RNA sequence: CAAAUUUAUCAUAAAAUAUAACUUAUAGUUUAUGCAUUUUAACACAGAAUAAAUGUUAUUAAUUUGAUAAAGUGCUGAUAGAUUUAUAUGAUUACAGUGCGUUAAUUUUUCGGAAUUAUAUAAUGGCAUAAUUAUCAUUGAUUUUUGUGUUUAUUAUAUGCACUUGUAUGAUUAACAAUGCGAAAGAUUCAGGAUACCUUCGGGACCCGUCUUGAAACACGGACC
RNA sequence: CGUAAUGUUACGUGCCCAAAUUAACAACUCAUGCAGAUACCAUGAAAGGCGUUGGUUGCUUAAAACAGCAGGACGGUGAUCAUGGAAGUCGAAAUCCGCUAAGGAGUGUGUAACAACUCACCUGCCGAAGCAACUAGCCCUUAAAAUGGAUGGCGCUUAAG
RNA sequence: CGGCUCUUCCUAUCAUUGUGAAGCAAAAUUCACCAAGCGUUGGAUUGUUCACCCAUGCAAGGGAACGUGAGCUGGGUUUA
RNA sequence: CGCCUCUAAGGUCGUAUCCGUGCUGGACUGCAAUGAUAAAUAAGGGGCAAUUUGCAUUGUAUGGCUUCUAAACCAUUUAAAGUUUAUAAUUUACUUUAUAAACGACAAUGGAUGUGAUGCCAAUGUAAUUUGUAACAUAGUAAAUUGGGAGGAUCUUCGAUCACCUGAUGCCGCGCUAGUUACAUAUAAAAGCAUUAUUUAAUACAAUGACAAAGCCUAGAAUCAAUUGUAAACGACUUUUG
């Protein structure tokens, strides 16, 4: 889907020998909240003990990008499983939302490295400014004043007329 | 230059195929090579991204900073006199004739088949006996030069 | 990664009249004129009414923006090839048998014979617009000269690929006509 | 498109064609019953491109494929 | 005079990829079509020339051993290359698709009324919309000259006759409507049925 | 439900760029290639002023943009179907609606009109406590059985008699209208019919018996009656 | 899995063929004799590619490098190793010396042995990124059978992979 | 089973065409590339099939339908 | 990738291969050019018919009448190409060049630009019987006949190929538009107020058809049998027959 972010919090439900277990939290990227509560458990089983059934899910809440029309570069610290292959990457994308950059990373890994998405762990996701990005296909856009003439449109198929009388003509003037 | 569609600020482009189809956005920043950040304050467009497929670029370029908020963009449409310029622009006229031709009530349809028929009768009459191969001569002079005598003489009839 | 813009601007001198139209660069100088159609190439080519000629590319891959300096040196060959011209000079080296090279008026061709004591008379036609001659004041030498560098240099190497020596050791039978100095006609020397 | 093929949804269709012989008279207009017809309704649409689905009284013989069916403008909505 | 929408659609084959036109035609002909494709020497194939030449020469190698006269006949004209593509996208062993193939005329180089008729394009088959700048392409007229079709330069001379007949029928029809533009100032005082009523379409018409 | 970005809003704000003063620079150029004029899509995120310049600081209204949820929410346009021999051996059952109905105020368009308020009983909420029971956390909050008034809201019961083309017809399908008369012997109208075919077309479609894990089998048998 | 009518469903939607050449996108890939095209499944590896795409580590760098046009590279000496033979050099126990802005007892087909020469050093102009090593996407390569031939067929290349 | 006859196909290339490379001077050869168009024989011994022998030959490659018995032959094998 | 480099575009040399030519067959039976065109002369065949008729049916045309687009985008080039017009220079040719504007793949254009500027209509009757009768400013248009040149042929809907067309000869000298404004005249109501019904055709335009229907023109071949022997199993084949 489109992969919005959440904060899933978990406990280890306190048998009376232990009062008030220490409450870890996350930043999970997921299509929906039913799948964010098995990405919490997948990532925490690497880190602390307490699986489910022996833990609780305290509040999972969605976080709503704090500037949806400001324009910023997102660096994603990733690690994935290739065919021979656990690696780390640091990818950079350019977007407005932070769930929209993570989802622009889950396609790119599928395109470029064949990476079906169960292999990708996300470490960190930031909003790095500029003159901290490196990633030359993102530094293309870090200059006012940028021009680029367009060549891009739609060319309906068949059309509102399949057998046209007047030739689309990719160019004019 | 040949100068194709410049993606700038603030090159006014009219949207073309999306949910904003028909409205005139400005362009304030370029997200990536495929998407810009469109914002038309005087035309019912809040600031939002847009895919550059569904945009068609006009010839107007207003001036604001590349990181401006919507009030600076709205201030610059007015100073350019862009609304008065756009509706008299060479083929925004052409937009509204297709909008006029669009879907065209049944009385207006069959009124034009009547009104084009009558000037078409007036236009096949103003047609096609030029200098070519008359004068001289056109024999017999009485009858195959009967009708054009009223173009020539004009009075009255050969005669 | 589909670079946005790659461009190169060719300075054109005071006399010759370059005029790119629809991509086809024609150019016209003292020693004649030359048109080359670059329309295999999907590139900008416009002359911004200065002396200069600009060539641009929008969103080309990594290969596609190698052809910017290619075409901006094909035009820079043309501003020589109509002003200074080209003149190659291949020098006809032999061991025992002399090399006989006959051209006449105006007989653009060549007949190149006695190689290597062989009866067969190699005859090869120069391209349109290029004249071959025997070099006066330095004999046993040819002078291939014309306007277009791809029709001069294809006309030298047509007669360098024949004469060629077969079934022998080609490190020992160093015989043939090999290009000494690829040069321009009028500036400075020849 | 879908919006275009749904105008015709509800309306009455006909496959009209020719035979020769009656087993009838000029009771009504003056016929050898020398033109047949098989009526039907458009029931719904088919793809995303304005095709449609029809349900005739008899069944449409199949050598009718390619031939003209007529979308009567009634049962008339707006 | 007639056709199931108009007389026949005459598609100019100039600038159109062969298989993206052969499928919209084969679909249209199974719906009741009547098309004609003219200039079949000008259709395109994607990829460079030798890549397609290879594909055709391998097609020429298929032939029945116990009789080559039974075998796959390898028609070499650019129109009967296009008919080969359309015949594969038709069921041609049913009567439905064999009648669908009978509504198909294909021509190397535009004769006999389809030269004064009306040429429509199919903008989804058109090469300049689909392929890329720096992909390579060929024509079927070059492919057919290199494989055994003898009339490449018959139909180049035949066509510039036809393209010089059109040089004067565009010289007449450009001066013959210097008078229709003349006549539309002598009927300016019509009554007023142009002056207002065709401000329904109405700034240009 | 966060979002104080959207929007406008204050505060010293200091920036990650546009607007008014301009040196050079290629310039088909001007005159004597400087300038003159362009190019700014060489213009120095250079000089002066101004432009939230990023959020920093502020609070918010189109309830606070979207998403999720709920309310016969409501409306519109369709499609297909409609057992039913209400006794060839058990009520057309009950519900509900419409027609004459003491009044008196208060309004309403002003028409046979229409609305409201006024009657007891029984509840139920909202509110104000006083109990009580029992629990996340306990400054309090939630909760069970109550009580009584304070109260302000909402439902229910109090519609009998006669009549009628208003639901379940106790798997409801029932109406208006068009066409067509089952002629004394015999026409016609409408619908239907692989009767054994023939015509036409699209889909399907291997040859049966058999033994076999597996048969259309290049397994065996079978030319036909 | 009774016999029917209607509606809704994993495999698919360029044409065969019902349904997208999707007013839905981001990439990847050019395959000259099978580019590639859906599980099982109708084979293909090891090892490579300054083919292109992404990524990881380390150096040089806005002390002016990288590249290139412009300099030297001989020698304190055939120390020895050594006679195809080592005079700047097969091998090589061994190993210590020029000069400054700046020159190698120096790797070599074998230049019989010598010479030179030039990929270091460093003065340049250049004045901006350069250098390698490594990784795994696709394509290529590796990749050879006999009737004519099979992504099912056509045909596809800002795809119809 | 072989041989005889006759046709087609493969390339894992012997030769020839066009080439690249050698420790390629010429001659002769070797290695490799594109490449299946034409060619790849006569005998002695054995039923053979490979290998060997005489010889010619510029040069004497390897295989496919277990190719081929209502095509033959019947030597091998294999009934009495 | 400042140099270098056969490669990335783009050029090139080039095999006993490949594909053609030449050669051999020919969709059985494909196609094109061409020749003659009957049993005649009493009488009837055969065209030329489209004019020839009533007649009857056909197709389009469905209650005028739910149409044409046989007028158009150029040839080759092309994803910064690719476009127009204008003007001053120029063509064998919107020849090529120089300035200046215009939408610099808008909505546009995907249909109508109706691309010789379309029609379900002129007729002021627009349709299952219908037709139309005068004045004031515009407008000047389609019209039938016999002896010369320039032009038109891509596996065909009529080739003693021929449609703008030299100067000649005479007419119906007929029918005519558009507009304001006036008048006569005539047809039209299908019976149903859930007017949908056989869902059609008197309409017009093109086409055959048979029974009595007017003329113009026409006057053959093939095969068998016999023969040959350039051929041959038999057919077939090459031949010959006042």
């Amino acid at each position: 889907g489109l992969l919005k972010e959440y904060e899933v919090v978990g406990r280890k439900l306190p048998s009376e020998k232990e009062p008030q277990t220490p409450l870890y939290k996350m930043r999970i990227f997921a299509p929906d909240n039913i799948v964010a509560k098995s990405r919490f458990w997948y990532f925490l089983r690497q880190l602390k003990k307490f699986k489910k059934t022996t833990g609780e899910i305290v509040s999972i809440k969605q976080v709503y990008e704090t500037s949806p029309v400001k324009i910023k570069n997102f660096g994603i610290w990733l690690r994935y499983d290739s065919r021979s292959g656990t690696h780390n990457m640091y990818r950079e994308y350019r977007d407005l939302t932070v769930g929209g950059a993570v989802t622009q990373c889950y396609r790119d890994m599928g395109a470029r490295h064949r990476a079906r998405a169960h292999s990708i762990q996300i470490i960190k996701v930031d909003s790095i400014p500029a003159a901290k990005t490196r990633r030359v296909h993102v530094k293309q856009f870090h200059d006012s004043k940028i021009k680029f003439p367009l060549v891009q449109r739609v060319h309906h198929k068949g059309n509102r007329k399949l057998f046209s009388f007047r030739k689309p003509r990719t160019y004019f003037q | 230059m040949p100068f194709e569609r410049f993606v700038q600020t603030g090159r006014i482009a009219k949207a073309s195929a999306g949910p904003l189809k028909g409205r005139l956005v400005a362009i304030v920043d370029v997200i990536d090579q495929n998407r810009v950040l469109v914002d038309g304050p005087l035309t019912g467009v809040p600031r939002q991204e847009y895919r550059l497929n569904n945009l068609h670029l006009t010839k107007y370029r207003i001036k604001f900073p590349y990181t401006a908020p919507t009030r600076i963009v709205r201030k610059a449409w007015t100073e350019s006199d862009l609304k008065a310029q756009w509706k008299v622009s060479p083929w925004s006229v052409k937009a509204q004739n297709i909008c006029k031709r669009s879907s065209l009530n049944d009385f207006d349809r069959f009124k034009l088949r009547y009104a084009k028929r009558q000037r078409n009768k007036l236009l096949t009459i103003a047609f096609n006996t030029l200098k070519k191969r008359t004068k001289a001569d056109g024999t017999p002079r009485v009858l195959k030069k009967d009708r054009r005598e009223r173009l020539r003489a004009e009075k009255a009839k050969g005669g | 990664m589909r670079t946005i813009n790659s461009n190169q601007c060719v300075k054109i001198p005071k006399d010759i009249k370059a005029s790119v139209k629809a991509r086809v660069v024609t150019i016209t100088g003292t020693r004649g004129t030359l048109k080359r159609s670059f329309k295999h190439l999907a590139l900008d080519m416009y002359m911004p009414d200065k002396r200069t000629l600009k060539v641009e590319k929008w969103f080309g891959t990594k290969k596609e923006l190698a052809a910017v300096r290619t075409v901006c040196s094909h035009i820079e060959n043309m501003i020589k090839g109509v002003t200074f011209g080209f003149q190659y000079k291949m020098r006809a080296v032999y061991a025992h048998f002399p090399i006989n090279c006959v051209t006449s008026e105006n007989n653009t061709v060549i007949e190149i014979r006695n190689f290597l004591g062989e009866k067969y008379i190699r005859r090869v036609e120069m391209a349109p617009g290029v004249t071959v001659v025997n070099s006066t004041a330095q004999k046993d030498e040819l002078i291939v000269e014309g306007n277009d560098i791809e029709s001069v240099s294809g006309s030298a190497a047509l007669i360098q690929q024949s004469t060629t020596v077969k079934n022998k050791d080609i490190r020992k039978f160093l015989d043939g006509l090999y290009v000494s100095e690829k040069t321009t006609v009028v500036k400075l020397e020849s | 498109r879908k919006e275009h093929g749904s105008f015709y949804v509800g309306k009455r269709c006909v496959y009209v064609y020719k035979a020769e012989t009656k087993k009838c008279v000029p009771q009504h207009p003056e016929r050898k019953t020398r033109v047949r017809a098989v009526w039907g309704k458009v029931t719904r649409i088919h793809g995303n491109t304005g095709a449609v689905r029809a349900r005739f009284n008899r069944n449409l013989p199949g050598h009718a494929m390619g031939h003209r069916i007529r979308i009567m403008l009634y049962p008339s909505r707006i | 005079m007639t056709g199931l929408t108009n007389r026949t659609v005459v598609i100019d084959g100039r600038g159109h990829l062969l298989g993206r036109l052969a499928s919209v035609v084969a679909k249209y002909l199974l719906q009741g079509g009547k098309v004609a494709v003219v200039r079949c020497e000008e259709l395109n194939l994607s990829g460079h020339f030798y890549r397609n030449k290879i594909k055709f020469l391998a097609y020429l190698r298929k032939r029945c051993n116990v009789n080559p006269a039974r075998g796959p006949f390898h028609f070499r004209a650019p129109s009967r290359i296009f008919y080969k593509a359309v015949r594969g996208m038709i069921p041609h062993k049913t009567k439905r698709g064999q009648a669908a193939l009978a509504r198909l005329r294909v021509f190397d180089g535009i004769p006999s009324p389809y030269d004064k008729r009306r040429r429509v394009v199919v903008p989804i088959a058109m090469r300049v919309l689909t392929l890329r700048s720096d992909r390579k392409y060929c024509q079927v007229g070059r492919l057919s000259h290199e494989v055994g079709w003898h009339y490449q330069d018959v139909i180049k001379s035949l066509e510039r006759k036809r393209k010089a007949k059109l040089r004067v029928t565009l010289k007449h029809n450009r001066e013959l409507k210097k008078l229709t533009v003349k006549a539309r100032e002598n009927i300016a005082k019509a009554a007023e049925p142009f002056n207002k009523i065709i401000k329904s379409y109405g700034y240009e018409v």
